[PDB]
């Protein structure tokens, strides 16, 4: 309780001081790193719909959860399940059952899902 | 005289008096108020960025597994289709437009 | 007691600005008056810290081991543009001789 | 009387010891009866009364003796409050050279002894008034009353001697006046020594409480200081840490 | 005698009578003279013998069982104050006849002598008032300086005491303001 022993305190406060700070810094770092994964992942789900035209929706239907959604509009789109023998659901642009084979094919046997969009969205698009 | 305290004891008291304690405390119960609604926007929008990460980790595992990568350090994206060591690069300038980049692209993913 | 006052003069906007008073020889604060205009109180801060001021771009502060008070400006506009006189109390009773601000649009 | 009077060694050591006052101060140079004396142990009659008559003019200087000093002996010694009195008889003192000197050879011991404490007794006294004419501020107490202990005798001094003058014939003239003065000047002197010393005292002092003051006023000064530099920092970083969030908040809100 | 007797009582000497300065002239002799030199010698006999029978008195006792010396050493000591102070005045002889078996025409007029001498040295005193003046400044200033100090050491540990307390008041709100901030910390 005298006042030369102040030095002592200097040095709580000095602690306290900083603690308090870094306290704070972490929060302020933890904060910048939230922003950041929203920026980021905005633009994606945004710029890549932008330069493929391809929306990745909820399906409709619990079976076929997946809606690719090509174009400006909801102009042409098909459902796909996520796995299973039977992947193709409906689309509206209704192709014929042999399309719909040739798709079931691409996706099921060759499992190449950048070949199913392509095909799908060009016969979609030729049934607009 | 002087260089020396004319009321030194007037001094303290004073440096007492104006030293805020409920004004910093009420900060921090506002920091953490502050921390709780983020966490809860984080959260409520951590099963978004679940619906955001799994609507973008699908179609990013998804569109990145389609080949197409965004690589905007360089201002443009990388189509790697055949993965053989060849790569199309699309720069992202404004001059081209949607459609005929649209129609590009497709046709490069077509080969 | 003497008030010198530094840290003024002709600076760009948007800018960053930190006018100094020292006394020689309690609270300590600033005010100004713009060109044409009545003085206004900008702040004070009491020889313990006790602050009353203005918005977030202008803070004041105090080193009572250096007899010194601050006003840091920051992002600076034309409308602070005026004459800054740093003032003491014993609580005016010391006034300083103003120091010119001037921010070029 | 309750004294071993009749031992021998008793007997030899106060001979010494009455011997050794006698001589040193010249009693046989002053009274030539026991010229160069030393130790009678058969005194004679006439020797005795000699002895005794200097001793007692040494303690009463003015008592007129009569021609025969048995007859007052006796007197003398009741005058005196002699304490053995009652162990001496009126009739064996006027030929004590018999057998009964044993206790008048003993009674002139306790003159003797009696004389050294006197000379004594006294001299201190005397001493002691010199050491009062003479004579840290907490720690010496009790000096005012010195100084005015001092004046009193220093008075008594003054006027003793004034008087010793006043009555005097041949010196009265010019030794009168000035000695007055000369001795006024040394009272104003030595009291002026104690003001200015006390000044000085006064001034280091303040130099001292004044070096504390000073070392005090800064470490506060410092504490002041450094605590408000304490707030400040902690208050600066609270408001940045609110903001930050706010802003944050202001740009992830839009769901376009 | 009776023009004595007047003066001694006039001096506030009120033992002085000329029935007890005649030939009844008895042992109060002694109390007349220890009045009249205590109040010309302004001192206190009794005083005189109290420190003429103390040598060493805390460790060794020899002082009480020699009855021997002390009545009698106090008696001469009384008697030589007596006659220093008549060989001043013109008697060289007190021959301790002017104590214990005193007569009339014998002290009265050496006591006269002493009289006209503190009446004279009276009026020689005025002369002097500057020095009682003097003396009181001299004995006022040392008095004056000696109380300043007192003061300044007096007020100088409250200055202390003061700041001290209020220091620690400060040192117990920040320790209070730190305590409630640990709570939201760790
Ligand atoms: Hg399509
Ligand atoms: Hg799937
Ligand atoms: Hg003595
Ligand atoms: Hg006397
Ligand atoms: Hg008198
Ligand atoms: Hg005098």
């Amino acid at each position: 309780a005298s006042i030369d022993a102040f030095s002592d305190l200097e040095r709580r406060m000095d602690g306290f001081q900083k603690d308090v700070a870094q306290v704070l810094a972490r929060q302020q770092n933890h904060a910048r790193q939230q922003l950041q994964q929203f920026q980021a992942e905005m633009r994606q789900v945004a710029l890549y719909e932008r330069l493929l035209q391809l929306r990745v929706l909820p399906g409709a239907s619990d079976v076929h959860d997946v809606r690719f959604v090509f174009g400006d509009d909801s102009r042409c789109w098909i459902e796909v399940a996520m796995h299973g023998d039977h992947v193709i659901g409906n689309s509206h642009p209704a192709l014929d059952p042999k399309s719909r084979a040739t798709l079931e094919h691409v996706l099921t046997v060759q499992g190449d899902l950048a070949a199913f969009l392509v095909v799908a969205r060009d016969m979609l698009l030729a049934s607009l | 005289k002087d260089n020396l305290l004319d009321n030194p004891v007037e001094f303290l008291k004073e440096v007492r008096e104006s030293f805020d304690i409920q004004q910093d405390v009420d900060a921090m119960k506002r920091i953490r108020h502050d921390l709780d609604v983020i966490k809860e926007e984080s959260e409520a929008r951590i099963s978004k960025e679940h619906s955001k990460v799994s609507e973008s980790n699908k179609k990013l595992k998804l569109y990145r597994s389609l080949g197409v990568i965004l690589d905007l350090e360089n201002d443009q994206v990388l189509i790697n289709r055949k993965n053989d060591g060849n790569i199309d690069i699309l720069p992202l300038d404004n001059n081209l437009s949607d459609f005929y980049k649209t129609k590009y692209i497709w046709e490069r993913l077509g080969k | 007691v003497q008030l010198v006052e530094s840290g003024g003069g002709l600076v760009h906007p948007g800018g960053s600005l930190r006018l100094s008073c020292a006394a020689s020889g309690h609270a300590v604060a600033w005010f100004r008056q713009a060109p044409g205009k009545e003085r206004d109180f900008v702040a004070s801060i009491n020889a313990v810290g006790l602050v009353r001021n203005v918005l977030g771009r202008f803070s004041i502060s105090r080193d009572f081991a250096k007899n010194e008070v601050y006003l840091q400006m920051n992002s600076l506009e034309p409308e602070d543009t005026a004459v800054y006189y740093c003032a003491a109390r014993y609580y005016y009773d010391y006034w300083g001789q103003g120091t010119q601000v001037t921010v070029s649009s | 009387d309750p004294r071993p009077l009749r031992d021998k060694n008793f007997q030899s050591a106060i001979q010494e010891e009455i011997y050794d006052y006698l001589k040193k101060n010249k009693f046989d140079i002053e009274t030539n009866h026991p010229i160069s004396i030393k130790f009678l142990k058969q005194p004679t009659q006439k020797g005795f009364i000699i002895i005794f008559k200097w001793l007692y003019l040494r303690l009463d200087p003015g008592y007129g003796f009569t021609k025969s000093i048995e007859n007052e002996i006796y007197q003398i010694l009741k005058n005196l409050r002699y304490p053995f009195l009652e162990s001496i008889n009126k009739s064996q003192i006027s030929a004590v050279g018999g057998s009964n000197w044993h206790k008048f050879l003993g009674m002139l011991h306790w003159m003797v002894r009696t004389n050294i404490k006197l000379d004594m007794c006294l001299n201190k006294v005397d001493r002691s008034l010199i050491n009062q004419n003479t004579q840290t501020l907490d720690e010496q107490d009790q000096r005012q009353e010195r100084y005015e202990l001092m004046v009193e005798k220093l008075l008594i001094d003054y006027f003793t001697e004034s008087y010793k003058s006043f009555l005097k014939l041949e010196d009265n003239y010019e030794p009168s006046m000035q000695e007055l003065k000369l001795g006024f000047e040394k009272f104003v002197h030595i009291i002026n020594t104690d003001v200015t010393s006390t000044e000085l005292k006064l001034e280091e002092l303040k130099v001292d409480l004044n070096r504390k003051r000073y070392k005090l006023h800064q470490q506060v000064i410092h504490v002041i200081d450094i605590t408000s530099k304490f707030k400040i920092n902690i208050q600066s970083s609270l408001e940045n840490s609110e903001n930050e969030l706010g802003n944050v908040i202001e740009e992830l809100r839009n769901l376009e | 005698l009776q023009e004595l007797v007047i003066c001694l009582q006039s001096c506030d000497f009120a033992l002085a009578t000329q029935e007890n300065i005649s030939r009844p002239t008895s042992d109060y002799m002694v109390t007349l003279y220890k009045q009249i030199i205590e109040n010309f010698m302004g001192i206190s006999v009794e005083s005189l013998l109290n420190s003429s029978n103390q040598e060493t008195g805390d460790g060794h006792l020899q002082e009480e069982n020699e009855n021997i010396y002390l009545d009698t050493l106090n008696v001469l000591v009384l008697n030589k104050i007596c006659f220093k102070f008549f060989e001043n005045i013109g008697v060289q002889d007190f021959n301790m006849t002017d104590l214990y078996k005193p007569e009339a025409q014998r002290t009265q007029r050496l006591l006269s002598a002493v009289v006209n001498y503190a009446r004279f040295r009276e009026e020689r005193m005025f002369d002097c008032n500057s020095f009682i003046l003097q003396m009181e400044s001299l004995l006022g200033q040392i008095n004056k300086l000696n109380d300043e100090i007192k003061q300044l050491q007096k007020d100088f540990e409250v200055e202390v005491k003061e700041i001290e307390i209020e220091y620690s008041l400060l040192s117990g709100h920040i320790n209070k303001y730190m305590n409630e901030m640990l709570e939201y910390m760790q």
